[PDB]
């Protein structure tokens, strides 16, 4: 008689087309007990019997953890025992569904399983969870025999479905419980830490909503970086520098724009007598001329860092919307799978049919058919991490066909993979340097020889420019007009998506393709806004809650834990890690912090009573602030404080007594005005550096004293 | 004996006062100009010497240094960075020596690339300057054909100068304090 095998995908749409694929038309299909996830059938061979095959889908993630709904109440529970005395359990992810049982039903009578799920890390968490709800409903087997199979693929493609059955192997538990081990380490941590603030702060201050403050392990330290940035903007010291512009004339009416090789000067009295060497002179002695050819290198393969950065950049797309759309194109079989980290084109891959496929498109058809004419030229060297190819079109699309950004984001993946496999974009050099008086200015163009890759994109071609004068050695040039500017330095910019995207890559935190789930976290969670030009602008209470953890624990913004605890989970999927341990030790670790986040509280109350309370910001201005220059206002609550409105920071003074200015003076090492403390009755009072008081500037001394002990080799006062 | 010792020292170079001369002194029978220069080298230029620099190199109606001229350097800036960064690459480096002779304070600018002065450079470090150098409009200019680094160690000023470390505070974290936050210890194997 014959038997059956049963395959799983990740999605119906998935399902249907690897049905099709591998059924090579006749299928049979029928909708599920669910209502969303349909189930295909046909005739084939498997091992070496003829078999029937079962295809089904999931609807993403089958079961999603939580905890055991006792400790699940926010309100009577301690925050405390969540760590490691609160048990876990993954519960349904969307009971709606009825997944398990529909898995359950149509596993009833099996004898072999394969996975199609993503093969992705996230996706080996699927499959065992999979293959926990199917197994105990299939056959025992005679004994022995494989029955769990899986298949990896890259792309949803006719043969490339083929060579994936032809190939089966077996899951990765290792991967599994990194998976595992990252959902228990995040939902416990942050569920922490968010419900102990919830429950401090609520009803507290008037402006402030209990349910906005969150933690998270990638949350905060990905917030910290916009913040630092803000903090870097609103602590700017803008500085005047003086450049040198030289105007000469060619043979008539062309005046060329000569700059200066040491380009500026901050000393106002060195830019006068710099000019003073050249206003007078009339005259300009060229000395060197060079003509030298230069390449352009051709961009690497396109994997899911560059790819969400140009996404960001170029096309004003977010990253969670540039993951969903590339994830759908890849879905109907257009791209390949858009999570990989890897630059490097295998030696096994069909390149020239990959250009083969867009020789009909009509943007670009004439470089893929002079590409396809003379010889394919090897893609750069790059990283080889072992995922999926990297993102390359399969098919041809159409704009008909395909929509919007999805018609963008398949159109910027072609263009680079015809920029990847094309020619390095030429260009001859041309600098000329002139003399004038004792100084040496130069002039550079740039004369595009030969267009590579800057025709596919038009967007990285090299700029067009006049060609410089043919000027041969020893010759004498007119010089118009000579003259200082007073450019003043400008502040930074708010942190660009992009560049959140790469200091992220740089620093470790955030990887499989996660670095888009944390950005869109942060962006729905209000403490980051959207600006034009893509950029990140951290909201007040993104300000407040990451410097009020900053105050507390620097480690629990810094991104370093979490790196840390990523790189152990890589070790975890690659087989040399253990669960348990990396699990208690991180556990151990958070809850040694948490424990010191609880009894130094008072730090973040100081900051959030300051900012979302109006009937206790007012204050009398006293001491500049030692970034901003700005008045500092004193409360007079209990806990005597001194809050900076530009930065929003806090700064504890000692209490019983009075704070007056202390003569204008400044300390001389964190650009803070200092203040006396008179201590109540008639007596000594002695001098106080505010960010000392608080931030302490050595070793040996705590905080919370003043500079009668600085221990300090300067600051007199000490 | 010592007068002609003197007089040696001075067309060295190393204008130096009597009253220096004879506190930087050897056993009190003969003394040699190398054990004058060794002493001098390392003691600040402002307790000894004399006042050869004229006292209007500032104002600018001078043009011309003329003569083998020993000075010490007090303050090193760089003037193609800004006062946030000192180490930015996106102009080649100039320095703005602020020079002394004990009397009177002139300011040099680094015409040409230094190597032997840098921002490093510890602040009573000697430099001569030989043939003639050039004023205008306040500040000399100074390059490699007239400029030598006479070494300079100098304890008091060095100390001074290591405001230089003292300036790098970085260590305002409170990660690791007594009183402070638990630290992350590495993961082991
Ligand atoms: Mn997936
Ligand atoms: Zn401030
Ligand atoms: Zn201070
Ligand atoms: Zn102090």
């Amino acid at each position: 008689h014959m038997k059956t095998v049963l395959m799983v995908a990740e999605k119906p749409s998935l399902a249907q087309s690897i049905a099709k694929i591998l059924s090579r038309g006749s299928l049979s299909s029928h909708k599920g007990l669910n209502g969303a996830c349909s189930v295909h059938e046909y005739t084939g061979t498997f091992a070496g019997q003829p078999v029937r095959f079962k295809m089904t889908s999931v609807c993403g993630h089958v079961m999603t953890l939580d905890f055991l709904g006792k400790y699940n109440k926010w309100d009577k529970v301690d925050p405390a025992e969540l760590f490691s005395q609160a048990p876990t359990e993954k519960k349904e992810a969307n009971p709606k569904l009825n997944m398990v049982k529909f898995l359950q039903v149509e596993g009833r009578g099996c004898d072999y399983i394969v996975l199609w799920l993503d093969c992705d890390k996230e996706g080996e968490n699927i499959c065992f969870e999979v293959l926990d709800a199917v197994l105990p409903v299939m056959n025992k087997a005679h004994g022995g025999e494989k029955t769990v199979f899986r298949a990896r693929f890259s792309s949803i493609t006719d043969t490339d479905i083929c060579n994936a059955m032809a190939c089966l192997g077996e899951p990765d538990h290792n991967e599994a419980l990194s998976v595992d081990a990252r959902q228990e380490l995040d939902l416990r941590i942050g569920c922490a830490f968010t419900r102990f603030q919830t429950k401090y702060f609520q009803g507290k201050y008037g402006d402030l909503d209990s349910s906005l403050i969150s933690f998270g392990p990638c949350q905060t330290p990905t917030l910290g970086f916009c913040v630092e940035r803000h903090d870097k903007i609103q602590s700017f010291k803008p500085e005047t520098y003086w450049v040198l512009q030289a105007k000469v004339n060619t043979d008539k009416d062309r005046s060329l724009l000569l700059d200066w090789d040491r380009v500026r000067v901050f000393d106002r009295e060195i830019a006068q007598m710099f000019l003073n060497m050249t206003k007078l002179e009339k005259e300009a002695q060229v000395e060197a001329t060079s003509r030298k050819e230069k390449a352009k290198q051709r961009p690497l393969a396109l994997n899911t860092v560059e790819m969400l950065r140009v996404a960001s950049s170029s096309l004003g797309m977010g990253p969670q919307h540039a993951m969903q759309t590339a994830e759908r194109l890849y879905t109907q079989g257009y791209i390949s799978y858009p999570r990989t980290e890897t630059t490097h084109y295998p030696e096994n891959f069909d390149l020239k049919g990959s250009l083969r496929q867009q020789a009909n498109h009509p943007y670009w058809a004439d470089t893929v058919k002079r590409l396809l004419a003379e010889g394919i030229n090897r893609p750069r060297k790059g990283h080889d991490a072992g995922d999926h190819p990297p993102i390359t079109p399969m098919k041809s699309a159409t704009e008909a066909e395909l929509g919007g950004d999805a018609w963008r984001l398949y159109e910027y993946i072609t263009r680079h993979f015809i920029a990847t496999v094309s020619h390095d974009c030429k260009y001859l050099q041309s600098t000329i340097s002139f003399r004038i008086g004792p100084e040496l200015f130069t002039c550079s163009g740039k004369t595009v020889l030969s267009p590579g890759f800057t025709e596919v994109m038009p967007w990285q071609s090299v700029p067009l420019e006049e060609s410089l004068p043919t000027c041969q050695r020893g010759d004498a040039f007119p010089v118009g007009e000579v003259k200082m500017l007073e450019k003043q330095t400008n502040p930074p910019d708010y942190l660009t998506e992009a560049e959140l995207i790469t200091l992220m890559e740089k620093h470790g935190i955030g990887t499989d393709a996660s670095i888009p789930v944390h950005i869109n976290n942060i962006c729905q969670r209000n403490y980051v806004t959207v600006e034009s030009g893509r950029r990140l602008k951290p909201t007040n209470l993104g300000i407040v809650l990451v410097h009020g953890y900053y105050k507390i624990d620097a480690e629990l913004v810094l991104p370093t834990i979490r790196s840390a605890v990523e790189k152990q989970l890589n070790l975890i999927a690659q087989g040399k890690a253990d669960y348990r341990q990396v699990l208690g030790h991180t556990l151990d670790v958070f809850k040694r912090k948490f424990h010191y986040f609880v009894d130094s509280i008072a730090g973040m109350d100081e900051l959030m009573e300051v900012s979302f309370s109006p009937l206790a910001a007012t204050g009398k201005p006293l001491s500049r602030c030692g970034k901003c220059h700005r008045f500092m206002k004193y409360i007079q609550a209990k806990p005597s404080r001194l809050h900076c409105s530009h930065c929003d920071e806090t700064y504890t003074l000692p209490n019983n007594g009075t704070i007056k200015l202390y003569k204008e003076l400044r300390c001389p090492l964190d650009d803070f005005e200092l203040v006396l403390w008179s201590s109540g009755s008639r007596g000594k009072s002695y001098p106080l550096c505010p960010y000392c008081y608080n931030h302490p500037p050595f070793r040996d001394m705590k905080k919370g004293m003043g500079c009668n002990e600085c221990t300090h080799p300067s600051c007199q006062h000490s | 004996m010592a007068q002609v010792a003197g007089a040696a020292l001075s067309q060295a170079g190393w204008y130096l006062s009597d009253e220096g001369i004879e506190a930087c002194t050897s056993s009190p029978d003969k003394v040699n100009v190398n054990d004058i220069i060794l002493i001098a080298l390392n003691t600040d230029l402002r307790t000894i010497g004399k006042k050869f620099l004229p006292s209007d190199i500032n104002s600018g109606k001078v043009e011309k240094l003329e003569g083998p001229c020993v000075l010490q350097i007090q303050k090193i800036r760089n003037v193609a960075a800004p006062k946030d960064n000192e180490e930015s690459q996106a102009a080649p480096r100039m320095l703005r020596l602020q020079m002394t002779d004990g009397h009177i304070s002139c300011t040099a600018v680094e015409f040409s690339y230094m190597s032997k002065i840098s921002l490093n450079t510890p602040p009573g470090t000697k430099v001569k300057l030989s043939g003639i150098v050039d004023i205008k409009n306040g500040f000399l200019l100074l390059n490699d054909s007239n400029t030598t680094v006479l070494g300079g160690e100098v304890e008091h000023l060095i100390e001074k100068w290591e405001l230089q470390r003292s300036l790098s505070k970085h260590n305002r974290s409170n990660i690791g304090t007594e009183g402070g936050p638990p630290p992350f210890v590495p993961f082991g194997q």
